[PDB]
């Protein structure tokens, strides 16, 4: 029995055009533990993506934080793609800098 | 002071055809990671995850490490065992999880020792509140029940939970207390966003806080906006602090009628704030 | 510290 990951994409500090930041992708509520996480800039896979160690919570579901350094601009688009057994195809959540 | 806890979260994942099962133990004191053992290494050892644990001598690490390696192989066997209880192919990935620990009160006495297992994300078995008897969650778990009665292990585990588990919790608390007790207040502020037609969105941000527990409310003149207020799950900044927000859709020009209330354990008093058009 | 888990 599988659980669908939930995803948040968000900066570490309030976004400010031209200032170095960290973009996070927080993935929770999934099971099994194996999951494939990617961050994309302007449609293209970002290669340098750090991943926290994986944990689980009292309901047994797993969670992990993906993150990459970045400098937001007015037009650059950001996203996080998650591939998980529980979904037929990957899920892409886009960065909304108001959230 | 409040109550305190020493908890181990343990995972074993089969990956047939891809090597040995991945094995992971995480130790928590007061819900804060302090030791971790990861099987994915050439010389996997128990290691410290909080500065205050580096206080422990090489003897402690060898001992813990040794217990973990033996737990890993015991779970490796458990993986195969359960493949039998459930009549499952030997070719798919399966997961066993365990939560094992003690919670103690301010007095220092047992508040609740315990140990539950999960197979493939579902409750399997669990030591009851009374540290005496088991709750099997299904037919397969019923087997493990006997095997743990005929072999007598629900007392063995009671000793651990009421003795060494408690003694070491104290020990850890004593060394980490100053760091455990660490508190960061949230810095709040309100943001303003458009919306179709004559509505706007007010979003109340709470940033950089710890612990993660927190409460954001919106008020229209001293009533809490219960229904359709939007809020994200509290989330890691990635630097040890957390972020949360809560937002409401309000009439245009009526922003000054709304108040965000931020309740957090580390504030002198709840934060009260409104939209500030600069 | 940690305890030893019984073979399932």
């Amino acid at each position: 029995i599988q659980k669908t990951p939930q995803i948040q994409v968000y900066s570490r500090h309030p976004p400010e055009n031209g200032k170095p930041n960290i973009l996070n992708c927080y993935v929770t509520q999934f099971h099994p533990p194996h999951i494939e996480i990617q961050m994309l800039k302007n449609g293209k896979k970002i290669p340098k993506v750090e991943m926290s160690d994986m944990s689980f919570s009292k309901d047994w579901s797993f969670y992990i934080l993906a993150h990459t350094e970045f400098t937001p601009t007015e037009t650059d688009t950001y996203a996080c793609r998650v591939k998980h057994d529980s979904m037929a195809e990957p899920k892409t959540v886009y960065w909304d800098r108001d959230m | 002071m409040g109550p305190h806890s020493l908890r181990y979260f343990v995972t074993a994942v089969s990956r047939p055809g891809l090597g040995e099962p991945r094995y992971m133990e995480v130790g928590y004191v007061d819900d804060t990671e302090f030791v971790r053992f990861d099987s994915d290494a050439e010389n996997p050892r128990y290691e410290p995850r909080a500065r205050w644990m580096e206080q422990e001598g090489p003897e402690y690490w060898e001992r813990e490490t040794q217990k973990a390696k033996g737990n890993e192989q015991s779970f490796r066997v458990d993986l195969r065992t359960l493949l039998g209880y459930y009549n499952q192919s030997k070719g798919g990935s399966h997961t066993i999880q365990v939560i094992s620990g003690c919670e103690v009160g301010s007095d220092g006495r047992l508040l609740r020792g315990y140990q539950q297992y999960a197979y493939d994300g579902c409750d399997y078995i669990a030591l009851n509140e009374d540290l005496k008897t088991w709750t099997a969650a299904d037919m397969a778990a019923l087997i493990t029940k006997h095997k743990w009665e005929q072999a007598g292990e629900a007392e063995r585990l009671r000793a651990y939970l009421e003795g060494t588990c408690v003694e070491w919790l104290r020990r850890y608390l004593k060394n980490g207390n100053a760091t455990l007790l660490r508190t960061d207040s949230p810095k709040a502020h309100v943001t303003h966003h458009s919306r179709p037609e004559d509505k706007v969105t007010l979003r109340c941000w709470a940033l950089g806080f710890y612990p993660a527990d927190i409460t954001l409310t919106w008020q229209l003149n001293g009533e809490e906006l219960i229904q359709d207020m939007e809020l994200v799950e509290t989330r890691p900044a990635g630097d040890g602090t957390f972020q949360k927000w809560a937002s409401v859709v309000v009439p245009l020009g009526k922003e000054q009628y709304y108040t965000c209330h931020v309740y957090h354990q580390g504030l002198p008093e709840p934060l009260t704030l409104r939209w500030e058009p600069p | 510290y940690t305890v030893k888990f019984p073979n399932m």
